[PDB]
């Protein structure tokens, strides 16, 4: 079995940048028959089937933009982007395409650089279908910050909330390559209604401020 | 143009078995070889095995010799993948692809496989709405909170597609064997709600689809 080695796991870059991926194999991939290097690399979207960009080591499908260069030879082969754009957003995987059992490295990632933004942050109410099924849920929508870091407090009448808060970061944005994250606090009906005031807190480091939003319930 | 399409079973229960189906399209089906490849917590891609369709030649990984079947039905077109003898190591995502000189360069859009005893739960959905007394803004976020379901697979449409940009998909969280995830999407202030915005939530696994309106809380 072929062993193929990407280098680094990750890489950060900002738009219009260059990178540089390394694929590194046990064994040559040359085949000396056709004067090629069966190496070839997979660019997976969040939430899509890989799509080939580049086989025989160097040759790009049509439609690839020439942004992405394979180059290299044997054992040693990289991936170089010349003006990353957000888009480019994935995981980059090399396959051993000359010798079965076809392999393929573990990927590597390529996360986006842009400025620290803050979160703009909204709160909603159980809605009137989740309260007739006896549940609560309150959620808070944090919207297009950077970085992914950011921490929600969650407040009810004042007092701190923390038992039933679950939250889920996109992933990064193909466009303006800014995180987002949804917090849901989730109560019963009954106890949702022995209470108030329900508020949460988004904290960033992009201002010492908190974010507040919050609501009353009897106003609902 | 060239095209995939996978078919099959999302929920199997355990020791059981699933074929898998891959429908081509666009291309001469037995020019080439289909490919079949398994994705593992959306992170590692293992090589199942290769089938000619001219010969039925099959060249597995050993790997998954007896786990795996391949065959193909040149009269339609289709590939078929069968697995045995279920188990939760066998939880991911297959993928077909067609391997000619170019290695894989189509690939289908993948079979999430879950590997379970539990039945299938259709979701909840739940409009996420500003409510109370929210400031108008000169934007509005609005959500879908889609609870309750098994297995994950579902996707959350806005308005038929019209609003595809400015849509957040929250990944799913699996808590007490069920999943949640939630969908956001902003819009300008005069879009809503003097006109009606609805996530459409499509749960294949049950043969399920579920509009919900995004409706405001008084009148405006």
């Amino acid at each position: 079995d072929i062993v193929m080695t990407q280098s680094p796991s990750s890489l950060s870059v900002s738009a219009g940048e260059k990178v540089t991926m390394s694929c590194k194999s046990s064994q040559s991939l040359l085949n000396s028959g056709h004067q090629k290097n069966y190496l070839a690399w997979y660019q997976q979207k969040p939430g899509q089937p890989p799509k080939l960009l580049i086989s025989g080591a160097s040759t790009r499908e049509s439609g690839v933009p020439d942004r992405f260069t394979g180059s290299g030879s044997g054992t040693d082969f990289t991936l170089t982007i010349s003006s990353v754009q957000a888009e480019d957003l994935a995981v980059y995987y090399c396959q051993n395409d000359h010798r079965y059992p076809l392999t393929f490295g573990a990927g590597t990632k390529l996360e986006l650089k842009r400025a620290d933004a803050a979160p703009t942050v909204s709160i909603f109410p159980p809605s009137s279908e989740q309260l007739t099924s006896g549940g609560a849920s309150v959620v808070c929508f944090l919207n297009n910050f950077y970085p992914k870091d950011i921490n929600v407090k969650w407040k009810i009448d004042g007092s701190e909330r923390q038992n039933g808060v679950l939250n889920s970061w996109t992933d990064q944005d193909s466009k303006d390559s800014t995180y987002s994250m949804s917090s849901t606090l989730t109560l019963t009906k009954d106890e949702y209604e022995r209470h108030n005031s329900y508020t949460c807190e988004a904290t960033h480091k992009t201002s010492t401020s908190p974010i507040v939003k919050s609501f009353n319930r009897n106003e609902c | 143009e060239v095209q995939l399409q996978q078919f099959g079973a999302e929920l199997v229960k355990p020791g059981a078995s699933v074929k898998i189906s891959c429908k081509a399209s666009g291309y001469t089906f037995t020019d080439y070889n289909m490919d079949w490849v398994k994705q593992s917590h959306g992170k590692s891609l293992e090589w199942i095995g290769d089938i000619n369709p001219n010969y039925d030649s099959t060249v597995y990984n050993q790997k998954f010799k007896g786990k795996a079947t391949l065959t193909v039905d040149k009269s339609s077109s289709t590939a078929y993948m069968e697995l045995r003898s279920l188990t939760s190591e066998d939880t991911a995502i297959y993928y077909c692809a067609r391997d000619g000189a170019y290695a894989m360069d189509h690939w289908g859009q993948g079979t999430s496989v879950t590997v379970s005893s539990a039945k299938t739960t259709p979701p909840s959905v739940y409009p996420l709405a500003p409510g109370c007394g929210d400031t108008t803004g000169s934007s509005v976020t609005l959500g879908c909170l889609v609870k309750g379901y098994f297995p994950e697979s579902v996707t959350v449409t806005w308005n038929s597609g019209s609003l595809s940009s400015s849509v957040h998909t929250f990944p799913a969280l699996l808590q007490s064997g069920l999943y949640t995830m939630s969908s956001s999407v902003t819009v300008p202030s005069s879009t809503w709600p003097s006109q009606t915005v609805t996530c459409s939530v499509a749960h294949p696994a049950s043969s399920t689809t579920v509009d919900k309106k995004l409706e405001p809380s008084g009148p405006i």
